[PDB]
């Protein structure tokens, strides 16, 4: 507290009236973990699959260049 | 045969038998002959075998032969190299990409093999 300014450095500062926000903090955690799940899926499912796919049979084609027939 | 002995160790060196093959190609059409699957003389296999068979170390003497093998268009699947492997116990193959890397010599480790 200062004669004009007050700062509140709270660990967990939540706009609320009652100590019952447990119903919304879990919702926040589920949102974060769900978006993490989206990250893990779309990074893996898109790339890692396509990572293997794009590298399928390159040398098979590279050797059959020098075929003059 | 050496007196009280046999023939000696024979050093033989072939310089692009592919040239001989190429000449056989050159002549075949004029010979009234037909065109192989690419254009070679059909008789190319038998003539190559005839050529190779008179080349051997026998009960008499030892003959050591080195063969220069040009590879047309740098292709293995050409009929002539293919036939050639059926003739060479010692196979040594070169690459263009290895030389493209500046490595001199540029022999490929893999395909060059030896029954020894």
């Amino acid at each position: 507290v200062q004669p004009h300014v007050v700062t509140v450095l709270a660990d967990t500062a939540i706009r609320a009236d009652n100590l019952d926000e447990a119903a919304i903090l879990e919702a926040r955690k589920n949102a974060e973990q769900l978006l993490a799940n989206q990250k893990s899926d779309l990074d893996s499912a898109a790339a890692l699959a396509a990572l293997a796919e794009t590298a399928a049979q390159l040398e098979t084609i590279r050797k059959i260049k020098n075929r003059a027939q | 045969k050496d007196e009280n002995g046999k023939g000696r160790d024979v050093l033989l060196f072939v310089d692009n038998i592919y040239r001989y093959t190429l000449a056989g190609t050159e002549v075949s059409a004029l010979l009234g002959r037909m065109p192989s699957a690419v254009g070679y003389q059909p008789t190319l296999a038998e003539e190559m075998g005839v050529l190779q068979e008179r080349i051997t170390s026998t009960k008499s003497g030892s003959i050591t032969s080195i063969q220069a093998v040009y590879v047309p268009a740098d292709d293995l699947t050409d009929p002539s190299p293919a036939t050639t492997f059926a003739h060479l116990d010692a196979t040594v193959v070169l690459s263009r990409d290895i030389a493209s890397s500046g490595i001199y010599p540029a022999i490929d480790p893999l395909d060059s093999t030896s029954r020894q």
